[PDB]
Parts: structure tokens; C-alpha cells; sequence
């Protein structure tokens, strides 16, 4: 073994060519404000890192929401009962439950996902991720900073962050985010009150838009008056 | 003193409990009171009168039927409606109810101007300009009255609160829940309830 | 490092999540960390005595009838009361509780004069002058014993939340949803519980 | 731009790819033509919601002999448009109001006939600004920005309309049918699935 240290010249796969800033000069006309351009309407700005932490839970509930409304489209099954389909006992059913999918998590027979097993992957994976994003266990990454939620290195392949506007991009994902988390607050609401699922709630409000809503469900008491 | 009970006024000093933080504070904290002291008010005098409990009030005028809500006010000389059970319309009266309220709402806060033209100011609560038509007001000591005010604005909203778990708990309404302990002050109360289990346990 | 868990002590630390705000907030949580850990020892107690969970404790002493609790201690030589006369009665202990407790909370808090008047000052959640006969206060550490005391205060805290939610959902009792979970923890948890519904689903 | 990220641009915001700006009268074309598309899609969408008639077959059911039909076709309404008893709404009483207040409202536009107001209105421009405008809402807005959504409200409602004659003319089932329909089953009902039954003609 001798040192080479040649030029690698590589050029990502992807990378996205300058595009710029796609909305208005003016970046957040909707009620409140994003961190450091003003001051919060209404709840007390907690800390430095509750921009970070609001993020992280943007982020997670975006992920959560869009899980559950393509679970509901594929399976049928609502969100909040789905974990009781993958457990110690009878985590086999679990595998089949994505629509297309050309092999099963469980191949016929014995063959399929444990609930331990996939557990221990998954705190194994998850864990991991998340102390490596924090300040636990060690950055792997020097180039990027533990605790930023933006750090753009690897973790854009695609360099949208450069191609456009930064902060206007950040803006549009913050606006997203609280979205998904008032989205997701609604779900679980709506789990809550009805039982069903969030695409099934959608869909009763459509079919027939005047009954079916929360006033609807609370004249029968939301099944519990 | 001005303020004996537990806690005071914007400013009377620092808050007990929770900080006091942004100014805007007390302006909310005087609104949620008077639109609690509506609220309040109106759950009891609706059950006193008529006896229906105030949340139950929502089913009861719906765009199926919002007739039975006519002609049910106490000593009602005018009937609300004709004979008619047509004309009167739940959304005839959340049409009317929108446009009023969005007006007065924004009038008060400056989305829109003041149509009034008046010195009353936007971001602003009991401007007096003109919603005293009697001044006694500034007749009257206006500081005592406002701490009365916001001392029944914070009573107001702590019964509104009550009366709001007495309904999930009870389920009977306020009113109806003042009757039962007065009937029976000993068996009837929150201990005794929730040996019953409030219905659910 | 005193401290090595998720959090700190007030008297150093930032309070990561929830600003710190008053010193009076610190004052609070201490008392209510004193006041919950002799909660959950107590309800721990009462259901390894006894068996009966300590949410419907009060159902069992009432106005009418409050002579059960008499019975209920494990190992005693006589019973509480006059045997069957039961002088004890759930207004007859009232009485005693809101005169001995406003006595020790308000001396406590120096709403009234302290009657040791022994230079200890209201306000201080540890007083060191006169409830430390032992002299545990006096010896050793003190700093570090105030770390423990806070550790253990939140610790109790927390499983008192746990403890209430858990009769909320399960319905069953702390020890005895202790004794169902040790007894199959793989198919005993909250998970488990939900799967079934926590008696309302 | 910046504020206009559509594929093509605003006239003045820049010159377009293909057949760029010549005149000011083609702009002002422009916005007529899709504030006229605004109020013909809504019309189409809103329609046979209320009632099922698609927009293309709407106008026969008026005729210089019979235009009964048009009237009480509007839902929710408390009464006839005309007597119940005898209707008359007749397509020429529609006509003779329609044509002398539309002619009317057009040279008064345009300016080819005396303004009646006189009130400081200029013909020729697209935002007249005056009484078209009671509530101001470009008074509080941004006047450029809110030009921009305008031009880029007009240029999807008639591209929309474009779509709704084409619909016609290839399925000639109703927009909203084909909507219902492509929601129905999208990939079994689009433009190709009907491509593959002919369009109707082969
Ligand atoms: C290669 C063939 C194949 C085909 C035609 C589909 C087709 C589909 N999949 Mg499936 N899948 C396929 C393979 C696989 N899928 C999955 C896992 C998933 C997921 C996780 C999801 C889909 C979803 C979807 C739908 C998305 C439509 C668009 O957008 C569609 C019904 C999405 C869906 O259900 O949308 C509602 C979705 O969320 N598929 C895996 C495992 C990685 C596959 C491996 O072969
Ligand atoms: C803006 C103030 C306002 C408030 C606080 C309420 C609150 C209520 N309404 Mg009312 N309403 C209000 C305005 C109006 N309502 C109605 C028309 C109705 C109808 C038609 C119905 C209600 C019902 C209800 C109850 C539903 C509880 C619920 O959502 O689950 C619990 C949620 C919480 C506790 C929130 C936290 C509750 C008492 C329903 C009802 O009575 O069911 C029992 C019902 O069917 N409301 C109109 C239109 C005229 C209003 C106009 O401003
Ligand atoms: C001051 C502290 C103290 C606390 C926290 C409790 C708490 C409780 N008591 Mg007790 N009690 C207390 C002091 C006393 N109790 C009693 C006598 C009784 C009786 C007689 C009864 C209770 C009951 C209850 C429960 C009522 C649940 C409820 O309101 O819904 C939940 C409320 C919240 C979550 C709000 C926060 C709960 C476990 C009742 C019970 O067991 O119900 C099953 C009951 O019947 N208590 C006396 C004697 C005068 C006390 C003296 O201080
Ligand atoms: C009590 C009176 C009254 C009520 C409740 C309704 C209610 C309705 N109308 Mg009708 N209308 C009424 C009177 C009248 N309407 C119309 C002309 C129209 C039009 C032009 C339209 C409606 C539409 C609608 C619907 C609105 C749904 C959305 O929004 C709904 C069925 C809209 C619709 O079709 O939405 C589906 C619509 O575009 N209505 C006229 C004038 C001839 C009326 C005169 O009083
Ligand atoms: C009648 C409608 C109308 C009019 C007058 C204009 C006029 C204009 N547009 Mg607008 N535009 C329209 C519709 C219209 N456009 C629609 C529907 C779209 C969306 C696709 C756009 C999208 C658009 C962009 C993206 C841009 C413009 C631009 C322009 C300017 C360039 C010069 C030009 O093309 O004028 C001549 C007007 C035409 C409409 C071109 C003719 C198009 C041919 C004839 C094809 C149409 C086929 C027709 C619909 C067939 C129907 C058959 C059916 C009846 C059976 C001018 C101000 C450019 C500009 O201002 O740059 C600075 C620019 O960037 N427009
Ligand atoms: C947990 C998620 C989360 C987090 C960490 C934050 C944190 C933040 N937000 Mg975001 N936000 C969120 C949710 C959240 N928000 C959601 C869902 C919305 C949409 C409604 C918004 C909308 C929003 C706007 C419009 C603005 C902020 C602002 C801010 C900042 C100031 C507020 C603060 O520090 O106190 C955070 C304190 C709290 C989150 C406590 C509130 C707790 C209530 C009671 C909600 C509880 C939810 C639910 C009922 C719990 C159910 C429990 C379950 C068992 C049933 C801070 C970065 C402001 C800003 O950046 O200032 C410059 C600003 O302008 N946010
Ligand atoms: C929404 C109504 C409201 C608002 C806006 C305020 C606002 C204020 N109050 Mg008032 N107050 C209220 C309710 C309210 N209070 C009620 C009901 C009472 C009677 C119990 C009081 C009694 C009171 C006193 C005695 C004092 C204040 C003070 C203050 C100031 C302190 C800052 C503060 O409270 O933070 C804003 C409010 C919050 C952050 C509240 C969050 C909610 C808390 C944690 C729990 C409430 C439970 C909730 C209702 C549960 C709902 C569940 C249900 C939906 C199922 C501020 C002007 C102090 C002051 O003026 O000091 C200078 C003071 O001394 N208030
Ligand atoms: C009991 C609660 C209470 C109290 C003590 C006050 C006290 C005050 N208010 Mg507030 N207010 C309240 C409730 C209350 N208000 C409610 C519920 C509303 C919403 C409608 C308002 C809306 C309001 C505005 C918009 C303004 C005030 C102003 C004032 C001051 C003027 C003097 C006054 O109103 O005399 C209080 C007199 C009484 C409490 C006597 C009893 C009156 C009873 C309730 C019957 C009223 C009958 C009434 C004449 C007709 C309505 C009947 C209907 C069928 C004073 C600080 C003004 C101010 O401060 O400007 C400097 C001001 O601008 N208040
Ligand atoms: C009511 C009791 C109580 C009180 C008064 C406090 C107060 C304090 N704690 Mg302590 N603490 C408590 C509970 C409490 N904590 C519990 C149970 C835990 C265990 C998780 C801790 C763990 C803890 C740590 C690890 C740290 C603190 C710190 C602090 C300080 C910062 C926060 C502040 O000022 O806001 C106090 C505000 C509140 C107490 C309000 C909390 C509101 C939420 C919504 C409560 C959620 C549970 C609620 C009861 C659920 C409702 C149940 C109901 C339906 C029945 C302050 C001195 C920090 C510190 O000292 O920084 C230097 C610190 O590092 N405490
Ligand atoms: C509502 C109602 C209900 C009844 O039931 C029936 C009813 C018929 C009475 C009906 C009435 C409706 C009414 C009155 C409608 C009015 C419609 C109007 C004004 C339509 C205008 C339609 C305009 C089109 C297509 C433009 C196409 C032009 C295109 C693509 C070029 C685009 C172009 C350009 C310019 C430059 C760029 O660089 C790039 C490219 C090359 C893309």
C-alpha cells in the first residue's frame, strides 16, 4: 500500500442548477413570524433552541402525516391502529402493507419482520441518527455542525439550498412544518373524537360537507355523551 | 386594598404564577373577561328561563331545522318567527351573525377602520369614546371601576371554566348543577361525583 | 458533575425547556416535590396494606360513614375507633385537618407569626434551625443532600403524574398495575392497554 | 421574477420566449380577455354543480320560442325567477336588456361612447381604479404584486377555458363530469383512455 491521493472529480448525480427564490420579497404574510425576523405573537419565545426544537418536531410530524395519509390510501388501516399490527407475537401480518410492492417484508411462510428484530434495527438505526444530529455519541460529519437543523452538505444531494434562496427555502419548510404539526394535532383530535382514521374523516367530510364535522360528531357526543 | 385577593392587577406588580411577559397580555386577559361574562351570563339565564343546558344549544338550531329556537324566550310578546318555519334558517342566522361579528371584531382591532371615526383607539380595550353613553365612567372613579371590571372578568372566566368540566363531568348543566348542591350540599358535589365516576368509570 | 441527568438544580443551570422565571416558581416545585413523594409513598402503602387504590380512599370515609378507615391498618394492637362506637367520623377528622393543616401551612408560609420564634424565617423551603433534630442538616454535605432531596422531589413527582394517569386509563390501582406489568411485561404495558382500549375504546 | 415564476412572464416584467410583447393593446387584451375567462370557467364550474346541464349545452334550453327552461334553474332559490304561473324570461326580453346593457358597459369601457360618470375614469386602462374598486383592496395591497396575481389569475382561468372547449369538444360530457370522472379512476379516465375509445368520432 502506497499513498495515491488523486483527484476524485466527481460531480454529485443530481445537482440542482441555480434556480434562485421562487415566492414573493415578502416571506411570511401569514400570522406570526419565523424565528429571528420578529417577535412571536402570542407564546413567549422559550429559548435559542426552540426554533431548532420547533424544526425537529416540523420535520417529524411533516414525516408522521404523510405516513399516515399513504398508509390510510394503501392499507385502509388508520395510523394510530396500525402499531398494533407489528408486535412480540404475530409481527408477520405488518410486511404486506405497502400497495405495489413486487415482495413482502415476510416472504410466505415463516419467513418475516419480528417485532424484536425490527425493534433492535430500529433503535440501532434511529437511535444513532438522532445522537449523531445532537450532541450525543460524536459528529462523523466535521464538515457539518451537530445541533444546526440546516446543515447542507451531504444532506442535500441535490443542493437545493444553494440553487435557490436559502432562508426563502427555510421560511417555506418552517411554514410546512407548522402546518404538518397543526395537521397532526388535528389527526390525533380527530382519532380522539371519531375513532376512524384521518382519511376517513376526510372523506366523510366530503361525500357530504354540511354534517360531518366536529359539530356533527358532537351532537352524538363524539361516541361518548 | 385595591386588590386584596390573591394575585393583582396589570399594574399592580408582579404575577404570582405565570409571568407576565408581553403587554398584549392584559388586553386579551380583558376581551376572553367580557366575552366570558356574555357567556357566563347567557348559560344561566337560557337555563333558568328555558332549561336547556347551553351546550346542548348548538344541536338545537342546525341548517335541518332552526325553528325550535323561535319562540322560545321567556315571556316572548313577538314571536321570533312568522308561523312560517321556513323563514327562520340556521344559516340566515350564521350569515348575518358572520358579517356582524367580523365587522365589530375588526373594527375593534384596526384590520379595518373604525367606522365610527370616533377617538376610539384600535389595539386598544374600553376606549370609552363612545360605548358609555352615561359617563359615569370618568363621573365615577374610572381606576376602581376597572379593577372591578377585571375582577369580574377573572371570576367570570374561572365559572366559565367550571361550568365547562361540570359539563363533561355532569353532563346536567350549571344551573342544574347549582340546584343538585344546594338540594343536597353534602351528597351532591365533586367528591361525591366522582365516587360515581362522573359517568365514565 | 452533581448533576449529571437531563436537567439541573435552579441555583445553576439555564432550565431548558421551560424558562426559569421566578425564584418563587423554584420555591413551588420543591414544595410540591416534598408534598407528591408523600403522596406516592403513601399510596404505595395504602395498596400493599390494604388493597384499595388511593384514588377512591375518600369514597371509603364520608359524612355518613367514615368508621372503615378504622379497620383498614395493617398490624394494629386496638382499632382507631371506640371499637363499635367509631367516634371517629369523616366531619370529626375535617375539623382536625383544616385547623392542624392551616396551623403548619400558615406558620409554614408566615402568614401568621411563627410561634417557635426561634429566628427562623418564612419563605425558606429548607430551614435547617429547628426540623433537623438529627443534625443530617448540620453534618455531611448539605449542598449535596439538597441534590438528592431535588432528584428524589422530581423523581416523585413524575410517577405521581404516572400514577394518576395510569388510574385515569387502567382504572386498577399504581401497585397493582406494578404487580400486572412484573407479573408479564411483554403483553402488560401501556401499548397492550391501548391495543384493548383503556376502557373507552 | 422574482414575484412572477410561471413559465413565461408579465407583459412589462420582461419579453417572452416565444411571440414576445409587441403592443400595449395586446396586454390590455390580455387582461380582458382573462377577466372575462374568470367569470366564464366559474360559470361553467358553478352551473352544473347547481344543476348538471353542461356549460355547451346551457344555451338551447333558451330560445326565441321557449326560454322557460333558464328560469328556476338557479339552486336555493326562494322563488321563480319570473312568475311561476307564466314565466318570461323570454330569450328576446333577455336579449333586448342584455345587448343595450352590455353595449352599454363596452363603449362605456372603451370610451367610444361619453363616460356617464365622468369621474376622473380613463378608458383604455385595464385597472380602472375608481368605483370598480369600492373596497380599495389595491389601496391596502401592493399595487404590482397584486397586478401579478391578477395576470396570473387570467392566464389560468383562460388556459382553464381553453381546456373546458376542448373537453367539449373531444368527450362533450360536462366539466365537472370529467372532473368526476378523472377523480373516479384517473388512470382508467384521462385524456388517453378516451384517446383509446376514439374520442368519440373514431
Ligand atoms: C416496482 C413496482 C411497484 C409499483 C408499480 C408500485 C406502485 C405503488 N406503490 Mg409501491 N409499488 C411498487 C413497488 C414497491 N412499493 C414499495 C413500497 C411502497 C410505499 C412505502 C409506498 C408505495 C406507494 C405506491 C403507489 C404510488 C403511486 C405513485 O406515486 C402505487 C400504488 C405509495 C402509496 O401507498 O401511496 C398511497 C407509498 O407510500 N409503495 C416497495 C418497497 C420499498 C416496493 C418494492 O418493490
Ligand atoms: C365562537 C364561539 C362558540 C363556541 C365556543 C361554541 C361551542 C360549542 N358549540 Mg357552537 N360555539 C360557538 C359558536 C357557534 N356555534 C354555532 C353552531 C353550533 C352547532 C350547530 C353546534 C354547536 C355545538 C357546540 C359545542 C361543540 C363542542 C365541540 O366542538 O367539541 C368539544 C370541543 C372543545 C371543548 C374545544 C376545546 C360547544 C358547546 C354543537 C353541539 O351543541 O354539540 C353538543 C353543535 O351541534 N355550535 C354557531 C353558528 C350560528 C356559532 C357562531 O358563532
Ligand atoms: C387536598 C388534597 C387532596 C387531594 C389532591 C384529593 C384528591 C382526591 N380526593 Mg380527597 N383529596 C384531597 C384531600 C381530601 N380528600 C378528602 C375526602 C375525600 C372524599 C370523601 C372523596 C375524595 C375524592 C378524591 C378524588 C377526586 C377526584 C377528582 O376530583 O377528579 C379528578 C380531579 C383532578 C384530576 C383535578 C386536578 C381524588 C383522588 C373522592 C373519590 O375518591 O372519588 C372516587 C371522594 O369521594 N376525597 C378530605 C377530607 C375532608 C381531604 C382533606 O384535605
Ligand atoms: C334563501 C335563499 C338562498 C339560499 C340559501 C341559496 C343557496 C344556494 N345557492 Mg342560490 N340560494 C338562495 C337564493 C338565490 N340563489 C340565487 C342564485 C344562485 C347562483 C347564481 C348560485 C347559487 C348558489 C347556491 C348554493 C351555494 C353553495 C356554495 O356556496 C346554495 C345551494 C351557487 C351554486 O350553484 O353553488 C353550488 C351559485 O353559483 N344561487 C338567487 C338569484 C337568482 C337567489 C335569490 O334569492
Ligand atoms: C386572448 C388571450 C391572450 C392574449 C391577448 C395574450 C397576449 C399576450 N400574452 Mg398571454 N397568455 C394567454 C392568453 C393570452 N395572451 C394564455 C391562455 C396563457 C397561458 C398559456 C398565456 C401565457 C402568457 C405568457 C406565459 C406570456 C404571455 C405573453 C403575452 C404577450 C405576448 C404577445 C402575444 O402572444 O400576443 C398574441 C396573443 C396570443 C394569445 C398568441 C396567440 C396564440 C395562438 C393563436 C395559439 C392559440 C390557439 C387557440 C387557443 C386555438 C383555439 C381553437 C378553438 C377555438 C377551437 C401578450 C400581451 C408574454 C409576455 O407578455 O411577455 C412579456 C408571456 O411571457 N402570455
Ligand atoms: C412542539 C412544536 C412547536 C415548537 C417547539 C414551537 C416553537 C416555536 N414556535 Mg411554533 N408552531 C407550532 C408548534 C411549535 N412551535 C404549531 C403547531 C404552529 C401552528 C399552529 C406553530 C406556529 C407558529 C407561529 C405562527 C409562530 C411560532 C413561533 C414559535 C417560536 C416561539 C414560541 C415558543 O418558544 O414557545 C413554544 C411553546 C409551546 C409550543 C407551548 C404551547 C403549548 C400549547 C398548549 C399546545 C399543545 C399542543 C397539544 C394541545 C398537546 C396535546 C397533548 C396530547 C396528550 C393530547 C418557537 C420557535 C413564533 C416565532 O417564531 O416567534 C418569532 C411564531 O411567530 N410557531
Ligand atoms: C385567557 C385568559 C387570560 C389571559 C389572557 C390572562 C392574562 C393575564 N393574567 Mg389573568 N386570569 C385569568 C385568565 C387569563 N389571564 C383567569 C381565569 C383568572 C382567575 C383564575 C386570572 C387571574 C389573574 C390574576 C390573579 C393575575 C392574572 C395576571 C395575568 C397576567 C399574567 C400573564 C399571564 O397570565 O400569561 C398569559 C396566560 C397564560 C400563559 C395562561 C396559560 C394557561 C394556564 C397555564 C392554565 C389554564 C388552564 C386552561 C384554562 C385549561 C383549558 C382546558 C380546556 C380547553 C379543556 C396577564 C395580563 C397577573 C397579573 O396581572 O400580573 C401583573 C395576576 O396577578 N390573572
Ligand atoms: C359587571 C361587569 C363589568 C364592569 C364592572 C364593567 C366596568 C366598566 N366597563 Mg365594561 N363591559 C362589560 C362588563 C363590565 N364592565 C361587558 C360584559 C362588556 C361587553 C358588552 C363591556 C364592554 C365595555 C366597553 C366597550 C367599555 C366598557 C367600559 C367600562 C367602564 C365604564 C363604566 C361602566 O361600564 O359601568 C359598569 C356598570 C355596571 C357594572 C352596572 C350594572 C349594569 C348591568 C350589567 C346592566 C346593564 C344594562 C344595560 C344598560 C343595557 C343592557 C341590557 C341588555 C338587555 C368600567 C371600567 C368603558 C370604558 O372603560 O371606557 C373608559 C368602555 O369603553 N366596558
Ligand atoms: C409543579 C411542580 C414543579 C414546579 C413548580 C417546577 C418548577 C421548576 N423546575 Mg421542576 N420538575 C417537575 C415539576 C415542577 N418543576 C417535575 C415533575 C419534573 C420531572 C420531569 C421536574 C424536573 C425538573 C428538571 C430536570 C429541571 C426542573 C427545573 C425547574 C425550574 C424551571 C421551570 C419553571 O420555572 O417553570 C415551572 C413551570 C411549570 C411547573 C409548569 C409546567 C407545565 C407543564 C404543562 C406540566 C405538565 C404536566 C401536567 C401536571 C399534566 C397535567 C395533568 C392533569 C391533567 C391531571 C423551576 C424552578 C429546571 C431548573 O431548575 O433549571 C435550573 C431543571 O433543570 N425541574
Ligand atoms: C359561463 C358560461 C356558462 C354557460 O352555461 C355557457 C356560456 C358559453 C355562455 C359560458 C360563457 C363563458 C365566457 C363568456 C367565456 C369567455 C372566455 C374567454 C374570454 C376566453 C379566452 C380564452 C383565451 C385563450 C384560450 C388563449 C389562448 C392562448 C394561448 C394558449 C397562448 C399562449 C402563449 C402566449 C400568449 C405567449 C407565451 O409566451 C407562451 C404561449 C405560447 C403559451
Amino acid at each position: 500500500r502506497r499513498t495515491k491521493a488523486s483527484v476524485p472529480a466527481k460531480r454529485s448525480a443530481f445537482k440542482a442548477n441555480k434556480f434562485g427564490s421562487l415566492a414573493p420579497p415578502d416571506l411570511y404574510p401569514e400570522f406570526g413570524t419565523y424565528p429571528g425576523g420578529g417577535e412571536s405573537p402570542v407564546i413567549p419565545f422559550g429559548s435559542e433552541k426552540n426554533a431548532e426544537r420547533e424544526i425537529i418536531h416540523g420535520r417529524w410530524a411533516m414525516l408522521g402525516v404523510t405516513g399516515a395519509w399513504a398508509a390510510e390510501n394503501g392499507t385502509g388501516i388508520p395510523w394510530f391502529t396500525a402499531g398494533t399490527l407489528c408486535t412480540p407475537d404475530d409481527c408477520t401480518a405488518v410486511a404486506d402493507k405497502f400497495p405495489g410492492a413486487v415482495a413482502p417484508l415476510a416472504p410466505a411462510g415463516s419467513g418475516y419482520p419480528n417485532f424484536w428484530a425490527v425493534l433492535a434495527i430500529e433503535i440501532f438505526l434511529v437511535g444513532s441518527a438522532e445522537c449523531y444530529r445532537t450532541g450525543l455519541f460524536e459528529n462523523p460529519f466535521p464538515e457539518l455542525t451537530q445541533g444546526d437543523v440546516t446543515p447542507g452538505g451531504r444532506f442535500d444531494p441535490l443542493g437545493f439550498a444553494e440553487a435557490g434562496d436559502l432562508e426563502e427555502l427555510k421560511i417555506k419548510e418552517l411554514k410546512h412544518s407548522r402546518l404538518a404539526m397543526f395537521a397532526w394535532l388535528g389527526c390525533i383530535m380527530q382519532a380522539l373524537a371519531t375513532q376512524e382514521g384521518p382519511i376517513a374523516n376526510w372523506t366523510a367530510h366530503v361525500a357530504d360537507p354540511i354534517h360531518a364535522n366536529v359539530l356533527t360528531n358532537a351532537a352524538k357526543g363524539f361516541k361518548f355523551y | 386594598d385595591i386588590y386584596p385577593e390573591f394575585g393583582t392587577y396589570p399594574g399592580g406588580g408582579e404575577s404570582p404564577i405565570i409571568p407576565f411577559g408581553s403587554e398584549k397580555n392584559a388586553e386579551r386577559e380583558v376581551i376572553h373577561g367580557r366575552w366570558a361574562m356574555l357567556g357566563v351570563t347567557g348559560a344561566w339565564a337560557a337555563e333558568n328561563g328555558t332549561g336547556i343546558p347551553w351546550f346542548t344549544a348548538g344541536t338545537l338550531c342546525t341548517p335541518d331545522d332552526c325553528t325550535a329556537v323561535a319562540d322560545k324566550f321567556p315571556g316572548a310578546v313577538a314571536p321570533l318567527a312568522p308561523e312560517g318555519s321556513g323563514y327562520p334558517s340556521f344559516w340566515n342566522v350564521l350569515i348575518i351573525e358572520i358579517v356582524l361579528v367580523g365587522a365589530a371584531e375588526a373594527y375593534r382591532t384596526g384590520i379595518s377602520d373604525s367606522p365610527f371615526d370616533d377617538g376610539l383607539t384600535v389595539g386598544d380595550v374600553n376606549p370609552g369614546g363612545r360605548f358609555d353613553p352615561l359617563g359615569l365612567a370618568e363621573s365615577g372613579d374610572l381606576e376602581e371601576l376597572k379593577i372591578k371590571e377585571l375582577k369580574h372578568c377573572r371570576l367570570s372566566m374561572f365559572a366559565w371554566l367550571g361550568c365547562i368540566f361540570q359539563a363533561l363531568a355532569t353532563q346536567e348543566g350549571p344551573i342544574a348543577n347549582w340546584q343538585s348542591h344546594v338540594a343536597d350540599p353534602v351528597h351532591s358535589n365533586v367528591l361525591t361525583n366522582a365516587a360515581k365516576g362522573f359517568g365514565f368509570y
